[PDB]
């Protein structure tokens, strides 16, 4: 037995979608994955799901490698591309089942993809400029939402966005760049989380190497070293010649990762240095690149100019903790965030929220061309493409029409995964975007999407729910290519 | 051995049965629609291009199918022949709400949205309906004659078709009393040219071996009326044979005394005794058809006799004149010449023996098309033009409604599109391109472009004089929506057998 | 799929939850285990029965692993967790069926646990530290009702010293503690009362030839893994150096020249 | 092809729509017309050999077992085991022709079979039967006028 | 005992979806295999021939409920089913049947003594036809959908207000005459009893007319037999016309000779009489049947005061008015496409009549639409924890059984039941008794319907609660029987 093989391929694609459908979105459910030996696997995102999924049917496999190659380009939306492709496949298979030849389907899908990708460029947003302040803060708070830490959350958002914008790079290409490992969390004791303020640079809690440091020195050349200044029994005891030579080269603040010297206090006040222990290697490289220096395997054999410099060093006790304020180096990379509370363990939620805010702000800072989130883009394309098809004229009317209808599967999945009624929310989105083009007065209504925190229609340009333009463009193009490749098989 | 009677499974079963019922009679819509010979199981195959007759002869056991058929029959008896259209529309509603009830859409939301969309369509149709009654219809009847043309367009009978349309239209003006199906009939005549068909203010019934008594009747008689007798007249030995002779003698005396020009007896009158029964001196007949009777009491009032020597004033009452002439070499029997001869019969004069079906499909539509044109005033372009306009309105208004009704009204608009689809299917053309062009032109270019059956291309059917009563379409759409609502409103089926 | 998968998971959960729901308390029933060979074992412990039983459903395996990993974390309560989880899932039965999404259930459960923590912190009566009377009351509450009823004093004194010889004032005030750095020596022989506590670790291994000094008033133990290192140790001259290499007689005298007493064949556990 | 559509459900739960479609048969349009015209082949190419002076006779036996040899086509097709409805319609076509003419029973059946066969390989080219019917009516009137061209009368 | 609980639960679940105005229709195939569409719970249950004896008990309890309240049977089914299904898990806990029985009895008494504390009653009286018609919209919305209630309430109330004599009201006089034809809006009201006849020899202005009801409705030798038949027919008609008989009613046919004889004495030939008319005529005008045509005697002869044909509805029908009570009988004339939707309309009319009669027995009304149900549930479940002992579990379960009904109404409306019940229960603490569920909105929003006037009866609800509780108690007591 066996008939209309394309139907079986479409059913396989639909099954692959239904495996991953409910997992889309931050509030998506988890999945249990079992192998032959019975290993455990719990995850939400579908990229690793398809990475570890055991697919058997060839047509489903094709979707698997298309999702995989989608992952290698932008690393996001693989669930969305798979769902869009499956919906397009089922709609096109239906259209074939009412005897429309698939060549017109493919032509209409290609034309609709081109029309939509051209429409994206004319309806995107570039508000992620220096003037975007409230949107950044509320986007960071939506990333930080469902947390009690939101009482002082606005101050945290302000300080974190200020730190990430100040630490911004300037690469050869010119596009803004930000090092993720440059900033890190740092616990504090005493006053609660409501008083956790900004730290202008990287600070390490260690022994006071030199308390007599000037508040703002004229020049603070950071000289990170690994060799310890300990007495033994080019020098037999590496205590004086190394530090004297590195000071004579020009370095002012000489940092030794190892332990301190017994008499180093006298040397470090007359040379503007200090021996700070427990320097993290992941942070040692960060401070070396901030100053502009590099780690030294050995001081023996550079140090006059290779070792980086800073224009001020502060040695003061803050919130019952003395910190080594090696801040404002040559390159703005040295930064840290103080976490006020009792310990690292109960502050896991706030450090995780700070990390996610950093990630989302760094994602929206680059790729200045941005689009609204929460399904606003899908509703906008669905409004555009139906009318465009109706105004197109040729035999590919139904192809583009079903393309427009299939672009509204993502909002349905988002609404389901948010426990809200899918049909009501998608209908509200589509109706809100109806007047976004029908009535030119409601021109600002184009940025209307789902509020996943509650499941209500709301503007997301103000709310800051943002995605890169390139990610969505390549997602749509990959989905259309996969749909064409599958539909051209019989 | 599969049992499925739960709420949602029963709903899908019912609407799938409706889908099958529609699939049975999909292809019979339109004037150029094809047909099927269905045998009743008794050896009598049946051909009838009308969908309503097909459902009447069809028998299906599913309760949902039974309800849909009952609604179709109710629509049939009210106005026109929209049974195929309404059944297809309701089935389209059901098949496009399949993917909505299949995942959890509660039936009441669908019912409410369908009612809202039906109200929207019945209100948006009135802004497009155009009245033509004052545009020279009662007098200067060129437009009504063109409406008659539209029922028989694109055929070589056009030379005869113009005369036949003037025929039926003049019959309409002299019978403009809201003509019906039974008030006008046709009779078959073999031989002669097609042009020779002509209208007689009466009926035609050829005399057979058991119909009439003898020839050379007094045709030019001032007051001949139909007389119906319920007594035998045709032709121990001295006890019943002499009784038979006495009965024959007294019946002959009664016939002579009555003087009725036309006499009908309940027993058949044999032609073997034509010389035996030629002594009656006036026309005698027998075995009168019931249709001929029903066409004569309302003509001039033929009487019925119910006694051995029954005599009535209407055996020889007031009717104008009697017609009895050789039609095709055989003398017919016309019960014409009646003051209230409200029955005009089109003499089927043609050289084709199997032309009866083409005459029925080609002469019954003209009288119906002109009658529906006269009865209503507001009309809209046919051939799916109004359906496409309603679909565009409902689709553009669905996106304006925030709520679950949006997808339901969208599916309703998508389901209003089958009429052009079915018309172009029965025309044999590929549906995709013609529907595509029609939809694009209707949405962008014009509000009345409809399907063309002649050149097989998109055209403004408003200019092609493709008319249809606005009220008939309104009530047909309302009935289809009500049927869809009732069939969606099902949850459980209860049988509880007595046995 | 749909609700059926969650229903299967939570049914497999309830089955292994109520398979041993009777096995806790001071009057626990004893369960009956037989392998398919005729071997018979009579068990009264939840961990043992859950270990020996074989089940295939992934949810059951996951919860068994949860119980097993919680066993080493805290010890007592290893079955109450399973009973509580099973009962909570069995009551969530009724909300899964009436078509409410699991997300609201998770939110409600998290709010309930947040209230749980505060309510527990409220009603808990305070108890002091190291005071003998209520400490022994605790010993009777938890340690007793077992096979040490007639020998509770040895357990009491061992616990009393143990809670004081593993103190870690690393990042606070003694709040850090470990249960694996205690040099426990379970050597059979003699009466059970021979147990005692000695301050400082002791090693089951020593020098093969005791013609040499081991005890010094200032033992500067140095960890270590060719005599080059032996006479490079002279950098500070520690009295005793612990290594994992064999020492010869000439090597032993080299150690004496180096003022060190090395050891051999000692595992990392020591 | 076989068993129609093989899904048994839309998601995977137990479900059934058509009662025992495995041993049933569904035909929609072209396949039905092919069945009818294949019946037309059966009847016509059975009938054809009794045409003309060299027309041989036929032996046909019903389920009863009646011995019958004839040469008039209507008589051959009169009592043969007719199974398909259009074949039966051709049977009363021949019956009517015999009733109102009495000669030429062989001609009508063979002509109809040829027309229907050529119509089927017309359909094989993808053409809708309405056009073929119109063209055949035009052919009919052409043939009728051609017959009227060379008519002749007797006493 | 669990099998009985399962049977009752399935029976309740079958008719649960029909609760409220948003009830699904039912495909009803009777014993004689006839199509039938309806949503009324009583109609399907009276057609449902269930087999489990517990189902028999619950259905006969519902029948007793309909006996003296006239409606609410769907409510008692849903309530008793909820009670039994909760009692199922209570028994599964390990409790005894006896103790849950006393708990349910205590809960029922508590509900009965707290019910009269929701006073939203009739305004002033059964008069003010428009006002009471607005009051009577409850059962009309219940059975028939809300689309036609505006006219159905007026048609149903104008007829029952015709004869408000001495405060005594009766139902049997209220009848509905079947008249097919135009749309529903064309339906109207009339006074008396309406049925059609055949002949046209009718006299309108008639004094006291004696109704003659028939128990049994309608060559020389040939001439002799014809003359004998003529003489027999003449004798029969003169026997009919004895004692000055002026009106005669019959379920038979007409004849030219028969109508000639009828007009010989100037008597109308009432024919094609309905099969239901033979004894309703006897009970409405004091008539009686005749074994044949010869024995109409004055002692066994009817008496009607007005016998005239009415052309209302474009149909020829004779109506009897100005009877002995001069206003007792009052019919309702209907108009619709077919009898299928006519049945639901007339059942809604009957429900309105019964609710009005309950109002005659009680001018005290209570809020409806899930208001009083959740109010009683709140009161009972608040009282529950204040009662020590084992009856407390039965008390909370009785409260949950009350909770069940608004959930059923919500899910019938198509909205999420859990959300709306949570919102309604939460608001009822401060948004007090008059709050309740809203039908129109697709969002699960609540709405106060003191202004809406949708208020169900008090005595009917009291009896429904009592009888459903008694039914659940009785079915809980039986243990098993071999079957
Ligand atoms: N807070 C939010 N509200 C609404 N939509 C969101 C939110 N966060 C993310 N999304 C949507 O989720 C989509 C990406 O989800 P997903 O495909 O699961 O990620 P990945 O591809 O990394 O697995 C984005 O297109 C974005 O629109
Ligand atoms: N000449 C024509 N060209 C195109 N369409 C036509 C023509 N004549 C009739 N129709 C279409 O036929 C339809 C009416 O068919 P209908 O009477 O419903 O068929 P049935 O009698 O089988 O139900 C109309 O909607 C009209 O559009
Ligand atoms: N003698 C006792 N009297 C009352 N309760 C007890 C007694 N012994 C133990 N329990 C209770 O039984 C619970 C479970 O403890 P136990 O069964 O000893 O270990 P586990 O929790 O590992 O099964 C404890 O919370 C305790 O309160
Ligand atoms: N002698 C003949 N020469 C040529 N053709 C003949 C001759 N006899 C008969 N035919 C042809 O055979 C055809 C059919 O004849 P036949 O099958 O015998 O009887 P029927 O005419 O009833 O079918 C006729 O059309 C005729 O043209
Ligand atoms: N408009 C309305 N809004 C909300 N509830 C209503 C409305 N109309 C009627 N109801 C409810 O419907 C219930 C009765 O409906 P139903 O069970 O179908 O018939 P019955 O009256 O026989 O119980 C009443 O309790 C009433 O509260």
């Amino acid at each position: 037995t066996g008939e209309t093989i394309r139907s079986q391929n479409v059913m396989a694609a639909a099954s692959i979608a239904n495996i991953v459908k409910s997992s889309l979105g931050p509030v998506g459910l988890d999945k249990m994955l079992v192998d032959d030996i019975g290993d455990v696997t719990i995850t939400n995102d579908g990229a690793t799901i398809l990475k570890l999924l055991e697919v058997e049917h060839p047509a489903a496999k094709v979707l698997c490698e298309l999702a995989d190659l989608q992952d290698k380009e932008v690393g996001d939306g693989t669930t969305s591309v798979v769902i869009i492709a499956a919906e397009l496949l089922k709609n096109a298979d239906e259209l074939v089942k009412q005897k429309i030849h698939p060549t017109s389907v493919i032509s209409g899908y290609r034309l609709a993809c081109k029309e939509a990708v051209r429409y994206i460029n004319e309806n995107l947003i570039v508000n992620t400029d220096e003037l975007g302040r409230d949107c950044l803060i509320n986007a960071a708070k939506t990333s930080m939402s469902s947390k009690i830490i939101g009482i002082n959350g606005d101050f945290f958002a302000n300080m974190v966005v200020d730190a990430v914008l100040a630490i911004k790079y300037t690469d050869i290409r010119g596009q803004p760049r930000y090092p993720v490992n440059s900033v890190n969390i740092l616990k504090a004791h005493g006053r609660s989380q409501m008083e956790s303020m900004l730290i202008s640079g990287y600070a390490l809690n260690c022994v006071v190497g030199s308390q007599g440091m000037p508040k703002r020195i004229v020049n603070a050349k950071i000289a990170c070293l690994d060799f310890s200044l300990q007495k033994t029994k080019r020098e037999s005891d590496i205590t004086k010649e190394r530090i004297q030579k590195i000071l004579a080269t020009g370095a002012n603040v000489i940092l030794t990762t190892g332990g301190i010297d017994d008499m180093c206090l006298k040397y470090f006040v007359e040379a503007g240095a200090m021996a700070v222990r427990r320097v993290l290697k992941r942070d040692l490289k960060r401070i070396a690149k901030a100053s502009g220096a590099t780690i030294l395997s050995t001081l023996a054999n550079f140090e006059a100019a290779m070792l980086g410099q800073a224009e001020e060093v502060v040695q003061e006790r803050i919130c019952d903790d003395e910190l080594i304020l090696i801040k404002n180096t040559k390159a703005r990379t040295s930064a840290s965030i103080i976490l006020r509370g009792a310990n690292d363990f109960m502050c896991d939620e706030m450090e995780r929220s700070l990390h996610d805010a950093l990630c989302v702000v760094k994602r929206v800072l680059e790729s200045k061309s941005v689009v609204p989130g929460g399904g606003a883009v899908e509703a906008a394309l669905s409004i555009y493409l139906e009318n465009y098809a109706t105004s197109m004229g040729s035999r590919e009317q139904l192809a583009i029409a079903e393309f427009a209808r299939s672009l509204l599967v993502i909002p349905n999945t988002l609404a389901v995964n948010a426990a809200q009624d899918s049909t009501d929310l998608v209908a509200k989105l589509r109706a809100f975007h109806n007047e976004a083009q029908v009535n030119p007065e409601r021109k600002n209504l184009k940025w209307i999407g789902l509020d996943l925190s509650n499941g209500k229609p709301r503007d997301n340009k103000q709310a800051g729910v943002f995605e890169p333009t390139i990610v969505k463009v390549k997602s749509l193009k990959f989905a259309t290519e996969a749909a064409i490749t599958i539909l051209r098989i019989d | 051995g599969t049992d499925s009677s739960q709420g949602i499974p029963q709903l899908v079963s019912n609407i799938s049965a409706c889908q099958v019922i529609a699939e049975a009679v999909r292809t019979t819509l339109g004037p150029r629609g094809m047909d099927k010979l269905i045998v009743d199981g008794r050896g009598k195959a049946t051909i009838s291009n009308d969908g309503a007759t097909i459902l009447k002869l069809l028998d299906v056991v599913h309760p949902a199918a039974k309800t849909l058929v009952d609604i179709a029959k109710s629509q049939d008896a009210e106005v026109g022949d929209g049974t195929t259209s309404v059944t297809l529309l309701a089935a389209e509603f059901l098949k496009q709400v399949k993917p909505y009830v299949e995942e959890g859409l509660h039936p009441q939301i669908i019912i409410r949205a369908f009612r809202t969309a039906t109200q929207l369509a019945v209100n948006k149709i009135k802004e497009i309906a155009v009245t033509v009654k004052k545009a020279d219809k009662v007098e200067q009847r060129k437009l009504l004659e063109k409406c008659a043309m539209t029922a028989l367009s694109s055929k070589l009978i056009s030379q005869q078709k113009a005369f036949f349309a003037k025929m039926v239209v003049d019959a309409v003006m002299m019978l403009d009393d809201l003509l019906q199906l039974k008030m006008i009939g046709i009779k078959k005549v073999q031989g002669g040219a097609l042009e020779d068909s002509q209208l007689v203010a009466g009926v035609a019934f050829k005399k057979t071996f058991s119909y009439a008594g003898f020839e050379m009747q007094p045709k030019k008689y001032h007051n001949p009326k139909i007389a119906l007798l319920n007594v035998e007249l045709e032709l121990d030995y001295q006890a019943i044979v002499d009784a038979e002779w006495n009965i024959l003698y007294d019946k002959l005396e009664k016939i002579h005394h009555s003087g009725a020009k036309v006499v009908l007896s309940k027993l058949p009158i044999g032609d073997v005794a034509t010389q035996y029964f030629a002594d009656r001196d006036m026309f005698c007949a027998g075995r009168v058809p019931e249709e001929d009777l029903k066409r004569t009491m309302m003509a001039c009032g033929g009487s019925i006799q119910t006694s051995v020597n029954a005599l009535s004033a209407d055996v020889l009452g007031r009717c104008q004149v009697f017609e009895e002439t050789q039609i095709g070499g055989e003398r017919y029997n016309f019960f014409t010449g009646c003051p209230k001869a409200k029955t005009c019969t089109f003499i089927l004069r043609g050289g084709a023996e199997q032309f009866m079906e083409e005459t029925e499909r080609s002469l019954h539509d003209a009288i119906m098309i002109v009658r529906r044109a006269i009865k209503n005033d507001s009309v809209v372009a046919g051939g799916g033009a109004i359906e496409m306009e309603l679909s565009k309105y409902l689709r553009d208004y669905s996106r304006t409604i925030p709520g679950k009704q949006q997808l339901l009204i969208g599916a309703y608009a998508k389901a209003l599109e089958i009429i052009p689809r079915q018309l172009c299917d029965n025309a044999g053309f590929d549906a995709t391109n013609i529907l595509n062009k029609l939809r694009a032109r209707h949405a962008q270019g014009g509000t009345w472009y409809g399907v063309d059956i002649n050149n097989e291309d998109i055209a403004d059917n408003f200019e092609a004089f493709v008319w249809e009563p606005a009220m008939v379409r309104i009530n047909a759409l309302t009935a289809a929506s009500e049927a869809a609502c009732l069939i969606v409103s099902v949850d459980e089926t209860i049988k509880n057998p007595r046995s | 799929s749909g609700r059926k998968v969650q229903s299967g998971n939570i049914n497999a959960a309830k089955t292994i939850a109520d398979i041993i729901r009777t096995c806790l308390g001071p009057k626990s029933m004893m369960k009956m285990l037989l392998d398919p060979m005729g071997g018979i074992v009579m068990t009264n412990d939840g961990n043992a029965i859950l270990r020996e039983i074989q089940v295939q459903h992934p949810a059951a395996k996951s919860m068994i692993e949860i119980s097993r990993t919680q066993d080493e974390e805290v010890g007592d309560g290893t079955t109450s967790v399973i009973i509580l989880a099973g009962e909570m899932l069995s009551v969530a039965e009724h909300f899964l069926e009436q078509q409410m999404h699991p997300t609201v259930v998770i939110s409600a459960y998290r709010k309930a646990l947040d209230d749980m923590i505060s309510t527990l912190k409220k009603i808990s009566i305070p108890v002091d530290i190291s005071d003998s009377d209520m400490m022994l009351n605790i010993i009777n509450s938890s340690i007793t009702t077992k096979a040490i009823s007639r020998w509770s004093s040895l357990a009491c004194n061992i616990a009393l010293d143990a809670v004081k010889m593993v103190q870690f004032e690393e990042n606070g005030r003694k709040e850090i503690d470990i249960k694996k750095y205690a040099r426990v020596e379970k050597i059979p022989g003699g009466i059970i009362e021979d147990s005692c506590v000695l301050r400082g670790v002791m090693i089951n291994k020593d020098v093969t030839h005791p013609r040499m000094r081991r005890y010094i008033k200032n033992p500067r133990i140095v960890l270590l893994d060719i005599q080059q290192l032996c006479e490079d140790i002279i950098q500070l001259k520690p009295d005793v150096v612990i290594t994992e290499k064999g020492i010869s007689d000439l090597a032993q005298h080299y150690l004496m020249r180096a003022n060190i007493t090395a050891i051999r064949r000692v595992r990392k556990t020591d | 092809a076989s068993m129609g559509t093989l899904a048994f459900d839309e998601y995977g739960r137990p479900f059934l729509i058509i009662k025992d479609q495995d041993r049933k048969s569904r035909l929609m349009g072209l396949e039905a017309l092919k069945s009818h015209i294949m019946a037309a082949k059966a009847v016509a190419n059975t009938m054809r050999t009794s045409l003309g002076p060299n027309g041989l006779d036929k032996m046909m036996v019903d389920k009863d077992g009646d011995v019958t040899v004839t040469n008039d086509g209507a008589t051959i097709l009169s009592m043969m085991d007719v199974d398909h409805q259009i074949a039966k319609l051709m049977v009363e076509l021949s019956k009517s022709q015999d009733d109102e003419i009495g000669d030429g029973t062989t001609g009508v059946v063979v002509l109809a079979g040829a027309l229907l066969e050529e119509a089927e390989q017309l359909l094989d080219r993808g053409i809708h039967p309405i056009r073929i019917a119109d063209g055949y009516e035009q052919a009919a009137r052409v043939a009728i006028e051609h017959l009227d061209k060379i008519s002749d009368s007797v006493l | 005992v669990y099998r009985n609980i399962q049977a009752c639960k399935e029976l309740a679940q079958t008719t649960r979806t029909a609760y409220g105005p948003n009830g699904m229709n039912k495909m009803v195939i009777n014993h004689l295999e006839k199509l039938f569409v309806t949503n009324d719970a009583a109609t399907i249950l009276r057609e449902l021939e269930v087999q489990h004896p517990a189902a028999k008990m619950i259905v006969m309890a519902s029948h007793m409920q309909e006996q003296e309240v006239g409606d609410g049977t769907n409510f008692v089914l849903v309530f008793a089913g909820a009670l039994l299904e909760l009692a199922e898990e209570l028994l599964r806990i390990g409790l005894s049947v006896s103790e849950v029985i006393e708990g349910y009895e205590i809960a029922c008494r508590k509900a009965h003594e707290i019910l009269p504390n929701l006073v939203c009653c009739s305004a002033k009286n059964l008069r003010d036809i428009d006002e009471v018609s607005s009051l009577l919209r409850t059962s009309i919305m219940s059975k028939q959908y809300g689309n036609e209630v505006f006219l159905a309430k007026l048609i149903a109330q104008a007829c029952v207000s015709i004869f408000p004599d001495s405060g005594h009201f009766n139902v049997d006089n209220i009848r509905v005459c079947k008249i097919l034809g135009s749309g529903i809006s064309s339906s109207s009201v009339l006074h008396g009893m309406v049925f059609k006849k055949e002949t046209e020899g009718d006299v309108t202005s008639v004094k006291d007319a004696k109704i003659a009801v028939y128990s049994c409705p309608f060559a020389e030798e040939l001439m002799n037999f014809s003359k004998g038949e003529e003489n027999l027919m003449d004798a029969q008609v003169k026997a009919i016309a004895d004692t000055g008989a002026n009106v005669v009613v019959t379920g038979g046919k007409v004849a030219d000779m028969a109508l000639h004889y009828a007009n010989k004495y100037n008597i109308m030939l009432v024919r094609l009489n309905s099969k239901w008319d033979l004894r309703r005529l006897c009970k409405t005008v004091g008539a009686t049947a005749l074994p044949r045509l010869t024995p109409p005697v004055l002692e066994e002869m009817g008496h009607c005061d007005s016998v005239y044909l009415s052309e209302v509805g474009d149909t020829q029908v004779v109506v009897f008015k100005h009877e002995k009570e001069d206003g007792a009988i009052s019919t309702i004339v209907l108009r619709g496409s077919t009898d299928n939707l006519m049945d639901d309309i007339e059942r809604a009319v009957d429900d309105g009549v019964n609710t009005f009669k309950v109002l005659t027995r009680d001018k005290r009304l209570v809020p409806g639409g899930g208001a009083t149900e959740i109010e009683l549930a709140k009161q009972i479940t608040s009282y529950g924890e204040t009662c020590p002992g084992l009856e407390q579990y039965a008390i909370k379960k009785f409260a949950e059984a009350f909770e069940a009904i608004p959930r059923a109404l919500a899910e019938n409306s198509g909205v999420k039941a859990n959300e709306v019940i949570s919102k309604l229960y939460a608001v009822h603490q401060e948004g007090n008794k008059n709050v309740g569920l809203d039908i129109e909105a697709e969002v699960p929003a609540v709405k106060d319907m003191l202004e809406a006037g949708i208020l169900d009866t008090y005595l009917g609800k009291y009896w429904a609660i009592k009888l459903a509780t008694n039914a659940a108690v009785t079915v809980l007591r039986v243990d098993q029987i071999i079957m």
